[PDB]
DNA sequence: ATCGATGTATATATCTGACACGTGCCTGGAGACTAGGGAGTAATCCCCTTGGCGGTTAAAACGCGGGGGACAGCGCGTACGTGCGTTTAAGCGGTGCTAGAGCTGTCTACGACCAATTGAGCGGCCTCGGCACCGGGATTCTGAT
DNA sequence: ATCAGAATCCCGGTGCCGAGGCCGCTCAATTGGTCGTAGACAGCTCTAGCACCGCTTAAACGCACGTACGCGCTGTCCCCCGCGTTTTAACCGCCAAGGGGATTACTCCCTAGTCTCCAGGCACGTGTCAGATATATACATCGAT
């Protein structure tokens, strides 16, 4: 009778789950209700961020010949790039660190 | 019992490395009285939040939440102990 | 008995890595630090998305909310990009449905 | 005996420090110091150790910000030497100090 | 390019 | 047809005015910027009491939230004074019931 | 017959409206329930922080010898203040100027 | 109609008299050219943000609120106009 | 003839618009200018009155401010006369990342 | 000092 | 010191339009009541926190020699401030009009609630290979000759 | 330029414990349906945004002058670096007791929701006096002597 369950992240073409994003939406107090359209939106922009910063990640740990990406590379990858340096520009990555930089007139005279 | 002058414990070279961190060759012997302070300043800040949220959840034990909700209502928002 | 359930993204994240380098994986503190990162930035698109609806007495928060809320949040490309990606999946998902 | 003239030794620091990512204050110090100014907010605290060390990589992260910004006050005034001066200006410009 |  | 009727806290902020100095009066433009302080203020509070509730899985925001809302918000001495102001209500409160 | 209403602002003893902050902490999307108190807790946290601006600016008007405070003495009052000055550290009061304040090195020389 | 090359109409004296207010006694002359690209940067930041939430609204005319919105996402909240 | 010395009459100007709260710059040229750069985000949009005034009055508030911290960074050099490398390590040092 |  | 001229602050009188207040209305707060589930709390488990100890050895502390950087002086030249005669267009006021902001009325498409059913994804368990460590050689910078 | 020394880089090898896969189960997402109200939207109106004219004069402009500031250079002094030695206590592996964090079950007190007033707060209109303009001139203080 009843038809077989297909999640609504693979109806939208998602990997990120549309389902749990709904559910924080309406949990979250943050309006009286949440359209059916908002978690479809919100999962997506979601998953494209992720996937925007796993791929210059992924690039960093292969400059550092590494199989598998570790948080200096979410360091490396947020800041070599100018938009998601913007975007996460007051958040702190533990054990990030800083990128390599010497002010030039530090640098000894030839 | 009491702890005391503990501020001390951050040495001069601990100092320095994170003076080298952030690119500096040449340090004056006065930074790091000067950088003490500077810390001491910001712990109490962000100590004294994480506290405030230890209390209202009745515990004891502050947990490296209270420190992460602190940090985040200062604007200095951490990744990567939970949250 | 066996702790309770913690959900995180993480499963969701490793998906996506297996999508752009599928031989690369991630350790578990910077798996970690993507959990806090989806999570920072939900909360901020969803209270820019309350305010919005806030603001035009509006109480529903709808994809278009969530689009202006991106618009706000986002820095240049990114922004136009994730609207991009929102707009394609809000379609495809209405064709589905 | 060999010896590298000053500054050729810091600037090998530098490149060292800027490549690696663990802490650089020692553990046991810092949580002393943390207990210490915990205990005038309240009496028996408790920490998780996560807690701690949560504490520790905002700290330095916090350090590291001021003194880049406190070598750019630096070099603004044409010295090489970081004085207190500098981090005062960094303080004050970034609306810390008043 | 930005990601896909 | 008379205009929508909208609120302010233009009258409350003129009576604490007059306990404060009976013989000074205000403009309408620095009402205008006591009404958005007002406003800034309640918003952060109850955006803080929000969080609070949340983080500790409560449904209800109570005084209790308030209160340490109050403590994170407000600096130093003011936080002490705010505090009293608020315990001191709402005990004479419970008291009329 | 119902009793004579008397105002939840009277019962606290408050100036400001205790009745208007609940119905502003239910439809403020802040949580599911707002407890009783609340309301009577926040409004004496408004008023207090009120009464305290509306005390220093009073003076600084009296001393600028006006009987009305307009911005610019709202603006001394707070930035004279270092609490509220911190506080209010990112706001902007229109039409309120900025404090007396000139460097030392820039006077004449005697 | 369309505007151009109004950032000109921030003149010289009127950069110098917000030096004043600032407290500042002597200003080179490249100041000018560097204040006028500072202010085109910080306008086209808020007024982007306001216009976004004019479109939002359906609307055709940016209102004060709107304004008073952009400028609170900056983290320079505006007293004195609403809200 | 009579002259006040260099400096005499920008001290004198200070203390006068220090006591203003006067907007400083002309509204009309301004009010052009936002019409200016809002017809790059959507054309045709109208204005209020007081949208442009709020624009003002933010604006304002936001340079003066800047010029206080360039100020600071000027004196820091040991100069009086600031200069646009101020203003580029003020803006660096809030982190507007001139 | 601070207000009542 | 001295003079004197520039310009700012202090007095007084006129005027006006902003605010302080009163009134009429209605909307939303208050009074009385019920329903039910959020939170209090008590009892329990067992995680993980504090604490103490013994070895090692990495790091800190100390002294010293001297390089080079800070900074105080001085010279000079050109960039800036001060002034004023000329030009611009901002500001004011008045007027005309119509774009569109704001509102009201009506409908229905949408989202919240609900019960039944299922499998997504969570906890726990295990395995092995990516990375940590390390010892040896390569080579590249440094600086003194 | 060249050379010896120190340092960092690279390589091959061992090995271990964290990441990836798997299992199985449970609870949260789906399906299918009803309900009712949010908001789409059409029609209206009257606010206020825009355009324009034109007069006054505040402000902007441009050009002269000269002085005081920027900064370039130099000299001296001592503060910081580099580094060899000694001392400290950080680290870490281990053991132990326990505090209190993290669940349960119970249950009652509180808040949401409803209806019924009814008076607090708003929009509006009005009157007058606090502050803005203007003229006068007493007082500050700047700077040439």
């Amino acid at each position: 009778t009843r038809a077989k369950a297909k999640t609504r992240s693979s109806r939208a073409g998602l990997q990120f789950p549309v389902g749990r994003v709904h559910r924080l939406l309406r949990k979250g107090n943050y309006a009286e209700r949440v359209g059916a359209g908002a978690p479809v939106y919100l999962a997506a922009v979601l998953e494209y961020l992720t996937a925007e910063i796993l791929e210059l990640a992924g690039n960093a740990a292969r400059d550092n010949k590494k199989t598998r990406i570790i948080p200096r590379h979410l360091q490396l990858a947020v800041r070599n790039d100018e938009e998601l340096n913007k975007l996460l520009g007051r958040v702190t990555i533990a054990q990030g660190g800083v990128l390599p930089n010497i002010q030039s007139v530090l640098l000894p005279k030839k | 019992k009491v702890l005391r002058d503990n501020i001390q414990g951050i040495t001069k070279p601990a100092i320095r490395r994170l003076a080298r961190r952030g690119g500096v060759k040449r340090i004056s012997g006065l930074i790091y009285e000067e950088t003490r302070g500077v810390l001491k300043v910001f712990l109490e800040n962000v100590i004294r939040d994480a506290v405030t949220y230890t209390e209202h959840a009745k515990r004891k034990t502050v947990t490296a939440m209270d420190v992460v909700y602190a940090l985040k209502r200062q604007g200095r928002t951490l990744y990567g102990f939970g949250g | 008995r066996r702790k309770t359930r913690k959900e995180s993204y993480a499963i969701y994240v490793y998906k996506v890595l297996k999508q752009v380098h599928p031989d690369t994986g991630i350790s578990s503190k910077a798996m970690s630090i993507m959990n806090s990162f989806v999570n920072d930035v939900f909360e901020r698109i969803a209270g820019e998305a309350s305010r919005l609806a806030h603001y035009n007495k509006r109480s529903t928060i709808t994809s278009r909310e969530i689009q202006t809320a991106v618009r706000l949040l986002l820095p240049g490309e990114l922004a136009k990009h994730a609207v991009s990606e929102g707009t394609k999946a809000v379609t495809k998902y209405t064709s589905a449905k | 005996p060999h010896r590298y003239r000053p500054g050729t030794v810091a600037l090998r620091e530098i490149r060292r420090y800027q490549k690696s990512t663990e802490l650089l204050i020692r553990k046991l110090p810092f949580q002393r110091l943390v207990r210490e100014i915990a205990q005038d907010f309240k009496t028996d605290l408790r920490f998780q150790s996560s807690a701690v060390m949560a504490l520790q990589e905002a700290s330095e992260a916090y350090l590291v910000a001021l003194f880049e910004d406190t070598n750019l006050a630096a070099i603004h005034a044409k010295r090489v030497t970081i004085m207190p001066k500098d981090i005062q200006l960094a303080r004050r410009i970034r609306g810390e100090r008043a | 390019g930005r990601s896909l």
